[PDB]
């Protein structure tokens, strides 16, 4: 239920480019429980923090189209249900 | 019920040219929730790609 949320949620962000992928999971901390900041991300991949806001906000856009977002639908505290609630806002 | 944006690369609705984007704008013209896809993207100002057959640039219609 929570680790088929887990594995779908993994699915859709492999769709994504490494990098794209990459600032998501590093944002709501979907590895290591920890989210970064823009900053932090910046530094790690050595890319401005404003093109990693660039990234962030052209990313969330692509999860929460239907094209990537319809599987999840059927889906607070952990990594998971926070992005969950980032693509779907009340509907989480 | 089959949207057209299941069909190909989802990235297809983030092209990366002009005539890239008018392929994904046609797609959408028979979505069964087309005019309902434009105006939840409005509400949620997208920053870009096609959504209800219309191009957004900071939650803006791309019109001309
Ligand atoms: S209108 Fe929205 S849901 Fe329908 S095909 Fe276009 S993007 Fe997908």
């Amino acid at each position: 239920s929570f680790t088929l949320l887990q594995d779908q949620l993994q699915s859709v962000l492999d769709t994504l480019s490494e990098r794209e992928a990459g600032v998501v999971r590093l944002r709501f901390g979907l590895t290591d429980g920890q989210p970064r900041t823009l900053d932090e991300i910046g530094q790690v991949y050595g890319v401005t923090r404003e093109r990693i806001r660039q990234i962030e906000s052209k990313t969330m856009s692509k999860l929460r189209h239907p094209s990537r977002s319809q599987v999840l639908r059927d889906y607070s505290g952990t990594p998971e249900e926070r992005l969950l609630r980032a693509i779907f806002g009340e509907k989480a | 019920p089959v949207l057209p944006c299941h069909v190909g690369d989802p990235d297809m609705w983030f092209a990366d040219t002009p005539a890239g984007l008018e392929v994904a704008k046609t797609m959408c013209v028979s979505c069964p929730i087309r005019r309902q896809c434009l105006a939840a993207a409005l509400q949620r100002a997208e920053p870009w790609g096609v959504w209800g057959g219309e191009i957004f640039d900071q939650g803006s219609i791309v019109s001309h």
